[PDB]
């Protein structure tokens, strides 16, 4: 079922997104969490409408994530726990070193705030 | 039936509440209190439609919905609602996620979209049930 | 607010530094050394604005930034800076990220445009922070 | 070898030439802030490219995840991919980058002058060690 469900996600995403570069499957894998990267940012509404289209096709709640507008923390959560379903490897590595290194700088930026909240 | 008339009345009450709290939309995007009330009443509509949908499938033995979206699929498969109407209501099933998580700016343009172009889908759904 | 007085001085010193190196723009697009200095000080302005933003976020417990752009939305979410001002500073964070992290070929035409029509956002930011 | 490694190595070598070209001999360096700004930027471009190369190897062979930039060079050293003194030298380069970018400490220009003279080889060593593997 997982392999069949995975393909159905590939079809819907490749068919509704131009210049698709990466398809990721993070979170718990019910409840499905999917992240994608294209050459352009996705429209806020059009992405959500597609997530509900995925949600209707797989009969599960689906969260579609635009890696071009997603937060740096969320992007690190994808490169940490995640399954690359589609896309080249050079684009995968390009996105991993882009996010991990961005995350390392951010970790230095906000360490003062994190320590205040954690007493 | 008492439970149907109450859920239908609840949907009508929450649409009135969403319209009043949102106003013309000028101060919605800037007042978290206005956003919370609109988001909350939007949730009450979703569960009330899901309750109505599961009731009809139970009263007419249409099937056993394994999911909330599947309950709308059964109503359309027996041609009680049009397939484009179920798709719009199934879009609302995912709207339950926006309230439990306070990612404000991400899906604030989304709640604005559903308040402008999707409240009528609730009005259509209760209309079909009133005909019955 | 002791560290803020110093970072405001850093922004004011780097803006003067950017203006002096660019001059009139005659040799900018042809002198790599002049571009390097302008790009560096433009980054120093971004880094200094983020420090002021995160200091206020710690001194007022506004939240936890999930990105560098998030530090300016928190000020805007609490209506401490204007929503268009945060969007313009968040546009500077994008320029800073392309220069620091090499995930896109740096567009010089943007940098020329930003020195001409966007340095005022830093002057705007330091004035808005000076009030409160 | 990798597609990302050959590009960052090319970026480091391009920036090493730029640092050497701007720092001709130091005649006008200590007096020209513009020359100082240009050297600092390319020194950063070298640092970030080494940090990017370091983070790729740590992920591409499952050696852990570094929480900081310095831990990336630490991980490369604990797994004997770079020498312990070379990792220590690259981590002290990040400190020079941070002090020069957003100053939480007054920039000692005699350190930047010293690094162009006796420390550019640490970048050359790094790409050479990475080029072997
Ligand atoms: P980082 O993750 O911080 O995101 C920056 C940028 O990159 C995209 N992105 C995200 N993830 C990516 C991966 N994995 N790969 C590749 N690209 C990725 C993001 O979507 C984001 O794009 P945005 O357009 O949202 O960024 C907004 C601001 O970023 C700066 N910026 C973007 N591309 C740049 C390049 N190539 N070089 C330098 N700087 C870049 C800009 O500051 C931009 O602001 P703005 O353009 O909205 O406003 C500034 C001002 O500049 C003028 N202008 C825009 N474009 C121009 C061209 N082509 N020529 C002349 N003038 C231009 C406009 O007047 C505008 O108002
Ligand atoms: P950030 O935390 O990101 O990094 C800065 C650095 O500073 C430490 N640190 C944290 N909190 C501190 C407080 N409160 N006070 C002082 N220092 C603090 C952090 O631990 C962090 O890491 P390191 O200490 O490992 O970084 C060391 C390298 O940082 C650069 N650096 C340090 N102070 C600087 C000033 N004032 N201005 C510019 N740059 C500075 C240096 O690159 C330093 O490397 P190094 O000193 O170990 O060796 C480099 C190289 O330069 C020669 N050299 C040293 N001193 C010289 C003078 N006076 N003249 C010429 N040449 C000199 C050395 O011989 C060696 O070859």
């Amino acid at each position: 079922m997982q392999q069949l469900n995975e393909n159905k996600i590939i079809k819907l995403l490749r068919d509704n997104i131009p210049k698709l570069q990466l398809i990721y499957l993070f979170g718990s894998y019910s409840d499905i969490d999917i992240a994608v990267l294209a050459a352009d940012t996705l429209d806020n509404i059009a992405r959500w409408e597609l997530a509900q289209k995925l949600a209707s096709a797989l009969d599960s709640d689906v969260d579609l994530v635009d890696l071009r507008s997603a937060s740096t923390v969320l992007c690190q959560q994808v490169v940490t726990q995640g399954k690359q379903l589609w896309g080249t490897q050079q684009d995968d590595e390009l996105f991993a070193v882009k996010t991990i290194s961005m995350y390392q700088h951010l970790q230095a930026e906000r360490q003062a705030i994190i320590d205040d909240v954690m007493a | 039936n008492d439970i149907i008339i109450n859920k239908i009345a609840t949907i009508k009450r929450c649409i009135k509440r969403i319209q009043q709290v949102y106003g013309d939309g000028s101060q919605f995007k800037q007042d978290f209190t206005l956003q919370d009330s609109v988001i909350l009443n939007l949730q009450r509509c979703c569960e009330a439609c899901i309750d109505i949908a599961n009731h009809i499938n139970r009263q007419q033995q249409l099937g056993i919905p394994q999911s909330s979206r599947d309950s709308f699929t059964l109503l359309a498969q027996n041609n009680l609602i049009t397939q484009p109407l179920s798709d719009n209501l199934k879009k609302m099933v995912g709207l339950r996620n926006i309230a439990v998580h306070d990612y404000q700016e991400l899906n604030l343009d989304i709640v604005v979209h559903v308040v402008q172009h999707h409240l009528e889908d609730f009005e259509q759904f209760i209309d079909v049930i009133k005909a019955e």
